[PDB]
RNA sequence: AGAACUGGCGAUGCGGGAUGAACCGAACGUAGAGUUAAGGUGCCGGAAUACACGCUCAUCAGACACCACAAAAGGUGUUAGUUCAUCUAGACAGCCGGACGGUGGCCAUGGAAGUCGGAAUCCGCUAAGGAGUGUGUAACAACUCACCGGCCGAAUGAACUA
RNA sequence: GCAGUCAAGCGUUCAUAGCGACAUUGCUUUUUGAUUCUUCGAUGUCGGCUCUUCCUAUCAUACCGAAGCAGAAUUCGGUAA
């Protein structure tokens, strides 16, 4: 029962780990039972959010290092109050769904995982101008 | 029952034309001399096989010396014993340098705490405990912590003479 | 005053590397090192240099000294020697009053009757020059 | 089983200085200074910094170890008493004869004096302990308030005042008259 | 007479107690054992009885 | 009070059991030297205030066969042990976060919205959150707890034995 | 003769305020028996009077804890001879 219910968790954790390609680790310090409910709705389109006990998660992920191994780099960010938000929709939109909406006095992004990688979500939030000015200043470096 | 040595005792039933070459049985016995050890061998064998020493013989008796008589080990000790009102199994742990050293404190401890004299105890198993923290018992775990140190407060020196011309101190 | 003052008893600790002076037995007189703690009453010691045999000993037949040197716990006799030497333990001991008084007391005890006589005569000489001093300032 | 070491911790707050020598503890803060003899317990103190002092028992059995926390506490309440201070409040409770309570003195002494208890012609006196100071609330009927640096002395002086009104030969569930401790806390830091 | 809250106050002292059944000690109301050595620290306790 | 076998006392001192017919040791010419028995070795008193591991604190401790009595039954005193269960998939404790939507759920009534009370006890979203453990309001608010989490890191709960 | 343990029952309700069956562990030596060790070439019976001392299983008196203690009166219990 108690062994059962834990095992159940690992099950659904694994399932999103295979199904969705990208991953949001969200900090939820404070944050109401109500707030979360409304990020569910706000993302009922694509994203699924999945919360759990850290020691459950570290353990479960580690046992998944045989198949699906880059999740070994997820580990250094499951600490404090955290949860996952899996998605196949793209990047920023979803992040902005998370960060922005149902903020009050919110919940935060702490690191992102996509295709065996590790942003900070500072990266993603990029001005298209550092991308602009680094193909510019180097066509100027060629000129 | 004293300063203990540990012996291999190996014995067997006497040969019959019907069964020459009867099976050999060994016990490890803790005792102080070999007369006790063979006694002890028979006491146990009689409780485990039909044999009295009148139908058997002791084939070999050999002292088993501790292999690493200065490595400190933590031993698991298993014991069966009689109380004034029944009989009990009991697991204890002992930290020491040799089985023979451990067993002797087992006997003092059974005497101190449970008032069990030697006739009343059987040693069931004695075993070095391989991995620290398979150690189960607080009063031995305490010693296993890293960079363990302690003082010995309040030192009393024994005096050689009856009078002393200074008031002593306990300072260590 | 205005700092919190707390004088704390500075006990010699039973610890790996603590050096002890053996009170009793055949190794009576010699230094050995605690290698591993056995319990509140017993320890493994080892005095390769003084030639005291690595053995489990009861703390009551030993006396803790203030000296201690770096020694990994469990260290076998060979590496106890290397370390004891590296540390210059005998050097430190010899320099102590404690070791000096033992030596003094040892030397007195070996004095011949003739020697006892000379110490008398010399003492009487020193005395003399002392009493005239202790009389001038 | 004998615990090879076992220790507790004493936070020293800003502004206070605790100094201990052969178990005689002197604690000094903004409110004043208290001392206490701890010689009757073998414990050893150790100052880590001026914020923090430790107390250990070495190689001690149960009952010894029980002494450890209690030393910590006593020393804690010395520190609290000399920073926040102690305040115990009491209430007179009487069904009929109002309990009439004043301060009186003899040889510059100071007593809490209690009159008319259950209609008694006798007068009750309780010496006011040194260090403890008595007030009477302005806006709670029948209140009485003892305060000072020493919980020990405040609390005992309150106990003395209530024990002196016990009611003898009457069912004490029906006859509930008395002076009872009604609140206890700090001088400084709200109420 | 006597406000409800002071009757309550008085009762923490006078009546919210338990009683040793061997030796009669007035004991703390949530106690498990008698504090007294004469009754063997018995754990045979009962509540002090409430008025009418 | 009365039988069985043996050994004793009686008929027998001696050494020990303080004392003592019968127990323990040992049986007896006059003595010297040595060694022991049973029993002892803080002091009375000849002989270690010897060595070693524990256990015990008694406002009625305890202290040696025969022997100079103590039981049922109890103890959250302290010791060591047993069994069952919880816990590295993170328990227990401590501090700290969350404790939500249908929804003021139907009765009933001056008003009763989780908390006078009758009868029910469902769902959603959950990592979790009772149609509600209490505090509180006139009734809502506010607080609280059950429940889930953060941190910490190896123990925890119960019943028993002697 | 005196005191416990268990707790079915009594006690409007409620085992244990006060009690307490069936059973069961004890204590005492002012009951009475059982025994026949001492004394039958002697140890002067019963009761009272007088007088001293001791025990405590406490009737009164001191201070307490319980209650089916409102008050008064009682009853249970402690330290107490
Ligand atoms: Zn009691």
């Amino acid at each position: 029962g108690i062994r059962e219910k834990k095992a159940e968790y690992f099950a659904k954790l694994r399932e999103y780990l295979e199904e969705y390609k990208s991953l949001f680790v969200v900090g939820v310090d404070n944050v109401s039972s109500q707030q979360m409910h409304e990020v569910r709705k706000e993302l009922r389109g694509r994203a699924v959010v999945l919360m759990g006990k850290n020691t459950m998660v570290r353990r479960a992920i580690r046992g998944f290092l045989s198949d699906l191994p880059d999740f070994e780099k997820l580990l250094p960010f499951v600490k404090g109050n955290v949860g996952f938000v899996f998605t196949n929709e793209p990047l920023t939109e979803i992040k902005n769904v998370i960060v922005s909406n149902r903020v009050a006095a919110g919940l935060t992004v702490v690191q992102v995982y996509d295709n065996g990688q590790v942003f900070p979500s500072s990266i993603l939030d990029i001005t298209d101008e550092e991308l602009v000015s680094h193909f510019v200043s180097a066509v100027s470096t060629i000129a | 029952m004293a300063h203990f040595k540990e012996y291999q005792v190996i014995g067997r039933r006497l040969p019959t034309e019907s069964v020459p070459e009867p099976k050999l049985f060994r016990m490890r016995i803790f005792a102080s001399n070999e007369v006790i050890a063979k006694s002890r061998y028979w006491y146990f064998l009689q409780k485990l096989h039909k044999v009295k020493k009148a139908s058997g013989e002791i084939v070999s008796i050999n002292q088993i010396n501790e292999a690493h008589p200065t490595k400190v080990k933590n031993f698991g000790v298993w014991v069966r014993y009689d109380s004034r009102s029944g009989t009990h199994n009991m697991y204890k742990e002992i930290r020491d340098v040799s089985r023979v050293a451990a067993v002797e404190t087992l006997y003092q401890d059974m005497a101190a705490r449970h008032r069990a004299r030697f006739r009343s105890i059987h040693i069931l198993k004695v075993a070095e405990i391989e991995k620290t923290a398979d150690v189960k018992r607080q009063y031995v775990k305490q010693f296993l912590t890293k960079d363990l140190k302690f003082p010995l407060p309040h030192r009393v020196q024994k005096s050689t003479k009856t009078f002393s011309y200074k008031r002593p101190s306990t300072f260590y | 005053s205005t700092d919190s003052i707390v004088k704390a008893s500075n006990w010699r600790l039973v610890e790996v590397g603590r050096v002890v002076l053996i009170k009793k037995g055949q190794s009576a007189g010699k230094l050995a090192a605690i290698v591993e703690i056995i319990d509140q009453k017993k320890v493994l010691i080892d005095g390769p240099k003084a030639g005291v045999p690595r053995q489990a000993i009861n703390l009551g037949q030993v006396v803790l000294t203030p000296l201690t040197f770096a020694l990994p716990r469990g260290a076998r006799t060979a590496t106890v020697s290397k370390k004891w030497a590296a540390a210059a333990v005998c050097e430190k001991w010899a320099a102590s009053s404690w070791a000096k008084k033992i030596a003094q007391r040892e030397r007195r005890a070996a004095l011949t009757d003739f020697e006892r006589f000379q110490v008398m005569v010399l003492r009487k000489q020193k005395r003399y020059t002392v009493k005239k001093a202790l009389a001038k300032a | 089983m004998k615990y090879i070491q076992t220790e507790q911790q004493i936070e020293v707050p800003e502004g206070v200085t605790v100094s201990i020598k052969s178990r005689i503890v002197k604690v000094v803060g903004p409110r004043g200074t208290l001392t206490k003899n701890l010689k009757h317990i073998d414990v050893t103190f150790t100052k880590v910094n001026n914020q923090l002092i430790k107390v250990a028992v070495h190689n001690g059995g149960r009952k010894h170890v029980a002494a450890l926390r209690t030393v910590k506490s006593l020393v804690d309440n010395m520190i609290t008493g000399v920073t926040k201070g102690y305040k115990y409040k009491m209430r007179y409770v009487y069904a009929h004869f109002p309990i009439n309570v004043n301060i009186v003195e003899k040889d510059g002494a100071k007593f809490i004096e209690v009159r008319n208890f259950l209609g008694d012609k006798k007068i009750r006196n309780v010496p006011v302990r040194d260090g403890v100071t008595i007030e009477f609330s302005t806006n709670v009927k029948d209140e009485i308030v003892l305060s000072g640096n020493s919980v020990e002395d405040v609390s005992q002086n309150a106990a003395d005042l209530q024990q002196i009104c016990r009611v003898r030969n009457k069912d004490i569930r029906k006859f509930l008259d008395g002076i009872y401790v009604s609140h206890k806390g700090f001088i400084t830091e709200d109420l | 007479i006597i406000e409800p809250s002071l009757k309550a106050l008085a009762s923490k002292y006078n009546c919210d107690k338990s009683v040793c059944r061997k030796c009669y000690a007035r004991l703390p109301p949530r106690a498990t054992n008698c504090r007294k050595r004469k009754c063997g620290h018995t754990n045979q306790l009962r509540p002090k009885k409430k008025l009418k």
